[PDB]
Order: C-alpha cells, then sequence, then structure tokens
C-alpha cells in the first residue's frame, strides 16, 4: 500500500496472509486474501497460477505482521485450491483474476471468528456502490513502487470508485478494462495498492454493509496519475462463487 | 532478475513480462 497508515488485524479482520512454503521449509508471502466464510478466503488467481498445487500454501488469519508472528493469529492448510479456468492476462490487464482457497487447520476445523477475525460479507448480484464512493485497502504490499522491501506491520488506506467511463479513456486504461473489473482510485493520485497487496480486499459500505466488492488484481505502476488500481469485480462473480463454494 | 522467492511476482509494479 501506498501512502495510507499501518494498521492492526482487528481493523481488517476478514484479511488473509497467504503464504507459500518452499523445497527447503522456507516460507515467503505470496499475496492477500479475504475471507468470506468460515472454511473460504477468497484472492487472485494471477497469486497462485506459476505455482498451483494447494499443499505449498499457508493461510493466516487475524495476523498483523508479515514476518512475525501476532497474538490472536490462527494458521490454515489449503485443502481446495480452485483458480478460474479462463484466467488470462495481456500485458497489462488479468481477467478473471479471482481464486478460492478452501482453509482447514491441522485439527481440520475452519475459521472462528473473535476480536482479530471476521468474515466479510458479498455483494448482491451486480450490486456496486455509486461512483465517487470511498472504500478501503489492505495489504502487506510496498509502500513505494521502488521499494524492493515489504512492510512488516498491516497497511490501509481510502481510495474512491471511478466509472468506466473515467477508466476507459485512453490516458487511463480504455478497453483493458471489462465490464468484470472495477476503477478505484486517489482523487489526488497519491495513494493506491501495489506489488503484494494482490487478492487482498476492496471494502465499500453498500446498502449499510461492509462488502467485498473488489478484489486487488491490477494497474500500470502504482499511484501514478491516471492510472487506477484496478479490480476483479466481485458482484459479478457470484454464480462461480457459489458453485465453487 | 526475480526468483521463485518473489512475492506477488505478476501483481502490479513487478518485472514480469
Ligand atoms: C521472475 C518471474 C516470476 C514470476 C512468478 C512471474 C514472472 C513473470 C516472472
Ligand atoms: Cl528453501
Ligand atoms: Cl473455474
Amino acid at each position: 500500500i501506498i501512502g495510507g497508515e499501518f494498521t492492526t488485524i482487528e481493523n481488517q479482520p476478514w484479511f488473509a496472509a497467504i503464504y507459500r512454503r518452499h523445497r527447503g521449509g522456507s516460507v515467503t508471502y505470496v499475496c492477500g486474501g479475504s475471507l468470506i466464510s468460515p472454511c473460504w478466503v477468497i484472492s487472485a488467481t494471477h497469486c497462485f497460477i506459476d505455482y498451483p498445487k494447494k499443499e505449498d500454501y499457508i493461510v493466516y488469519l487475524g495476523r498483523s505482521r508479515l514476518n512475525s508472528n501476532t497474538q490472536g493469529e490462527m494458521k490454515f492448510e489449503v485443502e481446495n485450491l480452485i483458480l478460474h479456468k479462463d484466467y488470462s492476462a495481456d500485458t497489462l490487464a488479468h481477467h478473471n483474476d479471482i481464486a478460492l482457497l478452501k482453509i482447514r487447520s491441522k485439527e481440520g476445523r475452519c475459521a472462528q471468528p473473535s476480536r482479530t477475525i471476521q468474515t466479510i460479507a458479498l455483494p448482491s448480484m451486480y450490486n456496486d456502490p455509486q461512483f465517487g464512493t470511498s472504500c478501503e485497502i489492505t495489504g502487506f504490499g510496498k509502500e513505494q513502487s521502488t521499494d524492493y522491501l515489504y512492510p512488516e506491520q498491516l497497511k490501509m488506506t481510502v481510495v474512491k470508485l471511478i466509472s468506466h467511463r473515467e477508466c476507459q479513456q485512453p490516458h487511463y486504461y480504455g478497453s483493458e478494462v471489462t465490464t468484470k473489473m472495477l476503477c478505484a482510485a486517489d482523487p489526488q493520485w497519491k495513494t493506491d495498492s501495489c506489488q503484494g497487496d494482490s487478492g487482498g480486499p476492496l471494502v465499500c459500505s453498500l446498502q449499510g454493509r461492509m462488502t467485498l466488492t473488489g478484489i486487488v488484481s491490477w494497474g500500470r505502476g502504482c499511484a501514478l496519475k491516471d492510472k487506477p488500481g484496478v479490480y476483479t469485480r466481485v458482484s459479478h462473480f457470484l454464480p462461480w462463487i457459489r458453485s465453487h463454494t | 532478475a526475480c526468483s521463485r522467492y518473489e512475492v506477488d511476482c505478476r501483481g502490479r509494479x513487478s518485472a514480469c513480462g
């Protein structure tokens, strides 16, 4: 996350931190995700496409730090890793950038809500907030595009929904932006998602409800003018979510 | 380059392409 503020998991308790175990037993961060029901985390297929084997992944809920443990976290294996059979990415855009992870603890259990862990609601079909609505994004992604290190503490920021009209302008994204996407950005272009934030939530209040409107998917650079963050548009993926879940 | 330990290797910002 570029700009924004350090936070804690209690303020974003549906956030999931997803890691990959390596050949030697080292473990590195992969991407974010969001807890949509006790046994299910939703994320982005691009995060997993190169290494699609469920057994390598670890999911933490209730975790506020990247490389250190925090009080109230819970650790899960991945029982099912469901990628979108239609994922494609041209040079910039990723299409059908959505993934599901069925989580299970080594004692065979799913998540339990707590001070640090809660589910986030999905939007009803095709139901998105009005353009200009202020939403939140969160993640362990880079604080500057040019950085090589990741922040150790979770970060969040606020961005506003932009219309497809606005987002489709040749000086924005053009048709690179399909109706299965959503654009969001800072009116001043100072804060944005970045590498490592993919898979994480775009959360909006929609008809009284904290809702997973989007999933961090792609964009040109990070926090560049006329280059919003693009999100997988969750309102347009319910049937896929229901059938796989 | 970019190795197998890379975070979010296909994310925005990444040297992937
Ligand atoms: C170096 C590298 C790593 C991944 C996961 C993807 C691409 C394109 C390049
Ligand atoms: Cl290793
Ligand atoms: Cl699929």
